[PDB]
DNA sequence: TTCTTACTATTTCTTTTTTAACTTTCGGAAATCAAATACACTAATATTAAAACGCGGGGGACAGCGCGTACGTGCGTTTAAGCGGTGCTAGAGCTGTCTACGACCAATTGAGCGGCCTCGGCA
DNA sequence: TGCCGAGGCCGCTCAATTGGTCGTAGACAGCTCTAGCACCGCTTAAACGCACGTACGCGCTGTCCCCCGCGTTTTAATATTAGTGTATTTGATTTCCGAAAGTTAAAAAAGAAATAGTAAGAA
């Protein structure tokens, strides 16, 4: 059985540990690290894929485009607070107007 | 006419403008030419250094990122 | 449970991958091979 | 001031690349060449920079903004972009 | 060759929103993204296991890692899915 | 306004420990103990803070003069002290 | 009466002289009292985080080096 | 080595040290002696800028108030050295009128 | 024991002042400098090497990660010194 | 004059080819238990520098008011971007192989380190 | 000026070095070919000067508010000594995953097996 499937999950644990080996972080890679890694990175990546989701259903588009990304990363913090120095490719910025 | 001023006064008040602001100088256009210009050498610098130590002549967008990412500041969709 | 000897098995002693200290070890009771074990320490 | 507020949000949601890039390319083309090499590129590096250069304009733009609402006026002069680039480290 | 996640991305999408289509460029992004922060984590698991003297990598240092790369409760919701996995796999 | 610049050259020369140690210790203690454990130091970590506390609060204060000078005034209001952090990354 | 109210007012004033200020409001104080205690918190929880990691139940300084290099800051002197 | 280059700084120290890290897999020959080089170099600019000091404020043994002056001049050095802290460092004297 | 710098360091001072002296704390201020400028050039050039797929790290890696570290002339009178000791140090 | 008829992609059945997974070996890492050892922290005073903390007072902050320079602002053009090919030759990839080069495994140390001391040079 | 420092002292133990293997690099050599840059040559949208006024930055004056005076208490301070009871670090010992061996498969392409159109030839 593989890896992944033992694990009840989607990203692939053995590309991980896979990695993990020829990154020359450490000497040697203790198993039960690389798919722990897994799970955290298969939380992140469906918990901004649910904010992108919502970023195209208040605008009724069926294709995901980098302003939903971008509106949706800048929209709530600790997120924004995480990414605070990154720019993603045509994103533009948040509707902003001050009192002038 | 050099390419420093091929970057328009209304190019800088369209970005303004996407800046967030109405009233601007007539100084300001040089003057963010100036600061545009050391930022463009303080970048391509470090690409230019990354493109020669690889015996590669020419540059790429993974050297652009790889430089950047010097500059504490990530770019992403392109690779990196 | 009896957390007494915390001692390898005989098969440990050949295939030392841990000890589970169990009856005569879960290190010997995976291939049912009671027999080593018996054929051990054996308390 | 006739138009002023209803056109800062057209361009606001019209995400592009704004600067043109025809004398972007050829600036840094030049600026390469002052640069030893005559080194060529790749076209998508082109916009790989312009990205990251209009992101680093938009955010100053709207750092001396603030700057400039903070000192009791509405328009920008080079002396808060001087401030706004003092106070953020470099120089 | 590509080492693109796309498979895996676009099935992790069916999840939650099975009718909404993706970018290919908004592919590249969160792609590159997810790479950012493997990297991320992983750099600075090996700074603190050399830190320690230590010369493997456990999920301990990772459990480390993610509690200081993530902030605040999204590094809590993401040990707590983190350390489901582990188990669910260790019982299998 | 009779001693406002005799005295603010006098302690640029003598670089000490400024803020009084003991107040600062109790309140890391505290806050530290708003943390689970009850968790003893170094007595060499309190000055480790110490020396960082004072550089990051002498940056904060010549950031926030200097946007007030900007602002064509000699006195700080917070009202500067949230634009110099704001400008500055952290909030 | 807290340990936040230890932080006094000639203190702040005395800091404010080495910083380069000779007017200031009375304002300034509290504001400078939350500014700071947001400073230690977004710090001291990276520097609890390192001595609970490596098991042992008290601080140092090495430990106080590595949670400011998570800042952005380098502190030479004690060892870093 | 050190003297087999004219250093004053352990180059085979610093071969040793770096494959403690696990940097890479392997480890080029002339490259320690590359670091060594930048290493006592950038230590003879330093003292250099740290003696100056020390002499014009008719002093013997450097303090680091004398080193903070040393820091915060040379712009190169300074641009390189942005974000440090240095205890007991000081202050650098500039104020407005 | 202490890995210290201290020898090494008190023989360079002799080199040029030959009659200030130095201080304990301010000894390892430098030492503390000269490390974090060996980790900071040494990481430069892991991250290089690993990106153009190499294994080894020769002197060409070092000249880059000197000439993007340090800044200006800085860097470029810090090149001569290195291409420098490696040429006396092979011509021997 | 559409009843047919073998093309004809086509589209789905089935298999090969591109990796990941399940066992042994075991070495060197890592946890454990116990002892030695350091040490961080309470607690007595003893100042004593230092914080409040007043009642002046002046100087800066701040608001209102002219004003006029000096900003937007259509209007009418000119000028290039830019799109659309051509195109041809430069570097990028991309393998074939191999001389050299570091990893490493032992000997062989001396040199860069604790630890006193003897001496008095810097604040 | 003195008192506590700061180099300058010796013993020494462990890393620096020296010398061979040898496994495997990356380094040239010779490709195939994009692909990028040069160039013409179209549009047509945008930059650029012009009069054009109102604002709004700015300077001046008045106000009045509040922030720093320095005497004067008043309260908490470094700074000592000692205990001292915890944590901490070694250190054998012992247990034990980590790597590494690869040989069940498997991944998705690849070819074929209908197969549903599919162009032509007579009522
Ligand atoms: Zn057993
Ligand atoms: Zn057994």
């Amino acid at each position: 059985q593989s890896r992944s499937a033992k694990a009840g999950l989607t990203f692939p644990v053995g590309r991980v540990h896979r990695l993990l080996r020829r990154g020359n972080y450490a000497q040697r890679i203790g198993s039960g690290a690389p798919v722990y890694l897994t799970a955290v990175l298969e939380y992140l990546a469906a918990e901004i894929l649910e904010l992108a989701g919502n970023a195209a259903r208040d605008n009724k588009k069926t294709r995901i485009i980098p302003r939903h990304l971008q509106l949706a990363i800048r929209n709530d913090d600790e997120l924004n607070k995480l990414l605070g120095n990154v720019t993603i490719a045509q994103g533009g910025v948040l509707p902003n107007i001050h009192q002038n | 006419r050099d390419n420093i001023q091929g970057i328009t006064k209304p190019a800088i008040r369209r970005l303004a403008r996407r800046g967030g602001v109405k009233r601007i100088s007539g100084l300001i256009y040089e003057e963010v030419r100036a600061v545009l210009k050391s930022f463009l050498e303080s970048v391509i610098r470090d690409s230019v250094t990354y493109t020669e130590h690889a015996k590669r002549k020419t540059v790429t967008s993974l050297d652009v990122v790889y430089a950047l990412k010097r500059q504490g500041r990530t770019l992403y969709g392109f690779g990196g | 449970t009896q957390l007494k000897s915390k001692h390898p098995c005989s098969v440990c002693t050949r295939r030392k991958v841990k000890c589970d200290r169990m009856i005569p070890c879960g290190n010997c009771r995976k291939r049912g091979q009671d027999s080593e074990c018996m054929k051990s320490t054996k308390l | 001031g006739t138009v002023a507020l209803r056109e800062i949000r057209r361009f606001q949601k019209s995400t592009e690349l704004l600067i043109r890039k025809l004398p972007f390319q050829r600036l840094v083309r030049e600026i390469a060449q002052d640069f030893k090499t005559d080194l060529r590129f790749q076209s998508s590096a082109i916009g790989a920079l312009q990205e990251s250069v209009e992101a680093y304009l938009v955010s100053l733009f709207e750092d001396t903004n603030l700057a400039a609402i903070h000192a009791k006026r509405v328009t920008i002069q080079k002396k808060d972009i001087k401030l706004a680039r003092r106070l953020r480290g470099e120089r | 060759r590509k080492e693109t996640y796309s498979s895996y991305i676009y099935k992790v999408l069916k999840q939650t929103h099975p009718d909404t289509g993706i970018s290919q460029k908004s592919m590249s992004i969160l792609n590159s993204f997810v790479n950012d922060i493997f990297e991320r984590i992983a750099t600075e698991a090996s700074k603190l296991a050399a830190y320690n003297k230590k010369s493997t990598i456990s999920a301990r240092e990772i459990q480390t890692a993610v509690r200081l790369i993530l902030p605040g409760e999204l590094a809590k919701h993401a040990v707590s899915e983190g350390t489901r996995a582990v188990t669910k796999y260790s019982s299998s």
